RNA sequence: UAGCUAGUAGGUGGGGUAACGGCUCACCUAGGCGACGAUCCCUAGCUGGUCUGAGAGGAUGACCAGCCACACUGGAACUGA
RNA sequence: CCCGCAGAAGAAGCACCGGCUAACUCCGUGCCAGCAGCCGCGGUAAUACGGAGGGUGCAAGCGUUAAUCGGAAUUACUGGGCGUAAAGCGCACGCAGGCGGUUUGUUAAGUCAGAUGUGAAAUCCCCGGGCUCAACCUGGGAACUGCAUCUGAUACUGGCAA
RNA sequence: AGGAGGUCAUGUUCACAUAC
């Protein structure tokens, strides 16, 4: 309010919490998958979303989404995860970088391949 | 040779006993490009009727703006209900740097070099109203020197 | 408690202009007298005049042009709670030099343009547009 | 000519030494309000002639103690 | 770097001529200069103000053959120079060496002018300049090398530019195939069809 | 995180340092700092600058340059300008 | 760096196309597979999922993720509010603290002006020069909004006296 | 014109179109 009041109590900034805490301000993290399974989305949606329970290298155990059509992931499959959530899926806040250490590229893609790690078709 | 342009077409409801009664409302701004500008709301059951009605209501109800070679005379602060608008006489050749409604209003009024910013709300109706009010409340050296009873060269 | 007589004078002028009074009156002081003198020299008022000795009363005759008041907007800058001092290189323009700004310099009270020509800044008193 | 500071005594309880206050008028950086900050100094008084509430002119000298580096030039306004 | 696709497709998208072809034959004779390219090119949808600003920026870019990150540098330099930013930008674009050597007649199109510049055939102030985006200077001489002066396409392009209009701010002696760049052209001397303020108010987003 | 501090605060004298000085010692006095935030806790090398920003500001301190600190961890001195 | 040789000959990809946002149709699918930055889309004709044709945007790069500023006037000094949207202490008294009716002196602390020293170089900006242009390098200035000192002014604030 | 006396618990969930 008044300058006199601000002098005694200056504006205390609004510190922001990161939406992606278990990455420790790092673009991606390597983790070993503990359990692959499927869940159901929230009320507007209806599907079988494929997720996995990843143990990162910092001891954080998070839940990640597995994009694309199908996968080849089971227990003790080291994968790379990146930020970003999936909304209609309460807990998941990470996407597996498809086309990485163990995540094989989703089969038979033709456009937007780079997002799914698919080599150039001959 | 009045230049004219629509800004926003919206859709509204009435919810009569039978059901919803949708209708469209336009908003258009006309101007000569040399000071004379005006705005008309217009509201009908179809988009062509709405725009025609708004253009007819906008040709009438035009104001006069004291201008300085496509530029404002002095910084102005227009205010309407929820929108506060700040306009400033930028130098030549900088173009119209303005928000949504202000862009149309100035481009049809004739201003060609202006810095703008729309604080408060950004609802197109109130922004148009505030911009036209702010331009209306602008003085030129001639009129201010006449008002104060001095010569323009004295005011500079 | 009346802790700003200059702000009170500006408020009186503004309210009188809004209420279409021909003249306003106030308890005088040698600083309000100087401000009113500057205003009369710049044409924002018709004429000022003091009266009385023990408790002098300053009386201003406001100026209208075509039914609309001459003084569009007027406000105090250097409030007692927060003084304002500008050097010679920051003497602010009001309405890009159309309006004036009363500045108290070490050579009296004068308009911003006159102070800039003389080459010395000082305290600000009010923006008169 | 030597650089001097005028201040007011706060306490003279200790021997051969006085405490002054150097209240100054420094404009606030961000807001512009003219706050009134105060700096306490330990000043070397000889003969213990000073008293609380007295205007004192002081000067900066070589250190004379762990915390004392100023000496007294001339007392003024000894009023109680 | 440079764009290598079909040319008249660009002119069709922009709606108007962009001088991408030699001009020996009428553009409408060469292609449908009215219908926009593609399967859905027949119908015309309304384009927003962002659409028209982008369309003007791309029109100028495709006229002069300049890519985006180079055009943004040109805009920053125009905004940094004193005076009118749009006129400064058009002055720089007209001051490109390849544009100059196209204007004076040593090339059918700006692409051919660029190839002539890049293949060490042009020479400013007696030094061979290999840079397409070289910035010429007022009162400078642009000539073609003695070795390459014998090519046929130079003669053909000279004749083509003869029957076009002649830019008044650069004197061209086609007899010995040289030219003198007089001074930076004015917005009056440039094309009025190039709407200008849109580019500056687009980049100032 | 509300009171903290006995070489602590100041004075006389001896010693010590290239040098002033509780730097150290003996004695004397009871002081000193603190709401203009003392003490305690967490974090952090600092600056010219870099990024952003119309500006005020916000974030930051890699490379280049100035200063400080450290050399497996904890101490200590010698030689020497 | 220059000259000479052969030959178009050795050299184009990535994202997106429901609105925001420049750019649309067909086929496959059928609340499944899936997409997603926000709003959402998919339950049999899907411009939103996958493929194809077409197009748009960037280009030896293009996308995704992380991080900061901006938009955010959304910590508001410039630049907000408090009857009902979040927000006036239940009410008073009052010490620090903030502010101070009018006149004349005096001081010159704040304040303003001028001058000197300093504010390293580099960086930013301006006018030029050199690398074929540019990035880059560089010459001369301007700034480095600051601090200290000296000499002035007395309007306003402050001190002292009446 | 002034003022007075004298029954009824609950409701699967989601779908709802026009924008020159
Ligand atoms: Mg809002
Ligand atoms: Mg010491
Ligand atoms: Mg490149
Ligand atoms: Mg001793
Ligand atoms: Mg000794
Ligand atoms: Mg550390
Ligand atoms: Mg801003
Ligand atoms: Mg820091
Ligand atoms: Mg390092
Ligand atoms: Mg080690
Ligand atoms: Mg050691
Ligand atoms: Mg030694
Ligand atoms: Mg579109
Ligand atoms: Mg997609
Ligand atoms: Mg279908
Ligand atoms: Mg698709
Ligand atoms: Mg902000
Ligand atoms: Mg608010
Ligand atoms: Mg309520
Ligand atoms: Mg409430
Ligand atoms: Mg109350
Ligand atoms: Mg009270
Ligand atoms: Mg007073
Ligand atoms: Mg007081
Ligand atoms: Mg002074
Ligand atoms: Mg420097
Ligand atoms: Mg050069
Ligand atoms: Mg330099
Ligand atoms: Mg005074
Ligand atoms: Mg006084
Ligand atoms: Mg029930
Ligand atoms: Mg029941």
């Amino acid at each position: 309010a008044t300058v006199n009041q601000l002098v005694r109590k200056p504006r205390a900034r609004k510190v922001a919490k990161s939406n992606v805490p278990a990455l420790e301000a790092c673009p991606q993290k390597r983790g070993v998958c503990t359990r692959v399974y499927t869940t159901t989305p929230k009320k507007p949606n209806s599907a079988l979303r494929k997720v996995c329970r990843v143990r990162l290298t910092n001891g954080f155990e998070v839940t990640s989404y597995i994009g694309g059509e199908g996968h080849n992931l089971q227990e003790h499959s080291v994968i790379l995860i990146r930020g970003g959530r999936v909304k209609d899926l309460p807990g998941v806040r990470y996407h597996t970088v498809r086309g990485a250490l163990d995540c094989s590229g989703v089969k038979d893609r033709k456009q937007a391949r780079s997002k799914y790690g698919v080599k150039r078709p001959k | 040779e009045l230049q004219e342009k629509l800004i926003a077409v919206n859709r509204v409801s009435k919810t009569v006993k039978g059901g919803r009664i949708f209708s469209f409302t336009a908003l258009t701004v006309v101007g000569d490009g040399n000071g004379r500008v005006g705005f008309g709301y217009g509201k009908a059951r179809e988009v062509p009727a709405a725009i025609q009605k708004a253009m007819e209501k906008a040709r009438r109800n035009m104001i006069n703006v004291a201008l300085n070679n496509g530029t404002l005379q002095h910084p102005v602060k227009g205010v309407h209900t929820g929108s506060r608008v700040f306009m400033q006489p930028a130098s030549e050749g900088t173009g119209i740097i303005a928000g949504g409604a202000m862009r149309a209003v100035l481009e049809v009024a004739g201003v060609h070099n202006v810095l703008a910013k729309a604080y408060g709300s950004t609802n197109p109706i109130n922004v148009v109203r505030a911009t036209i009010d702010g331009l209306e409340n602008m003085n030129s050296p001639e009129m201010v020197a006449a008002k104060r009873g001095k010569s323009v060269e004295e005011i500079l | 408690s009346m802790q700003d007589p200059i702000a009170d004078m500006l408020t009186r002028i503004r309210n009188g202009q809004a209420a279409n009074k021909a003249a306003v009156t106030m308890p005088s002081s040698k600083l309000k007298v100087a401000i009113a003198n500057v205003l009369k020299e710049e044409g924002f008022i018709e004429d000022f005049k003091v009266e009385g000795d023990t408790k002098p009363e300053l009386e201003l005759t406001l100026k209208y042009f075509q039914g609309k008041a001459v003084v569009e907007s007027i406000q105090r800058v250097s409030r007692p709670g927060l003084r304002i001092y500008k050097r010679k290189d920051e003497l602010p323009k009001v309405m890009a030099g159309l309006g004036i700004a009363v500045v108290s310099t070490s050579k009296g009270v004068m308009t911003d343009r006159a102070a800039r020509q003389a080459g010395l800044g000082g305290e600000i008193i009010c923006y008169v547009a | 000519k030597i650089r001097t500071l005028q201040g007011r005594v706060v306490s003279d309880k200790m021997e051969k030494s006085i405490v002054v206050a150097i209240e100054r008028f420094v404009k606030h950086p961000i807001y512009g309000k003219f706050i009134k900050r105060t700096t306490k100094l330990h000043v070397h008084d000889e003969n213990n002639e000073c008293g609380i509430g007295d205007v004192v002119e002081i000067r900066e000298c070589r250190p004379l103690s762990k915390t004392k580096s100023w000496t007294l030039v001339r007392v003024v306004e000894k009023a109680v | 770097a440079r764009y290598l696709g079909p040319k008249l497709k660009l002119s069709r998208r922009e709606g108007t001529d962009l001088f991408l072809k030699s001009g020996v034959r009428a553009i409408d004779t060469k292609c449908k200069i009215e219908q926009a390219p593609g399967q859905h090119g027949a119908r015309k949808p309304r384009l927003s103000d962002y659409g028209v600003q982008l369309r003007e920026k791309q029109k100028v870019r495709r006229i002069y053959g300049v890519l985006e990150r180079q055009f943004r540098n040109y805009y920053k330099e125009a905004a940094r120079l004193k005076g009118n930013t749009g006129e400064n930008l058009l002055a720089l674009l007209e001051g490109r060496l390849d544009n100059v050597v196209y204007r004076m007649g040593f090339g059918a199109t700006r692409a051919e002018a660029r190839q002539l510049v890049s293949h060490k055939a042009i020479m400013v102030n007696g030094r061979v300049v290999n840079i397409a985006s070289y910035q010429v200077s007022p009162n400078d001489v642009v000539s073609i090398r003695e070795k390459a002066k014998k090519q046929s396409r130079v003669k053909a392009a000279l004749e083509l530019a003869e029957q076009r209009e002649k830019p008044t701010w650069l004197e061209v002696d086609a007899g010995k195939m040289e030219g003198t760049f007089k001074r930076k052209p004015e917005r009056s001397d440039l094309s009025a069809d190039i709407n200008e303020h849109l580019i500056v108010e687009l980049y100032s987003k």
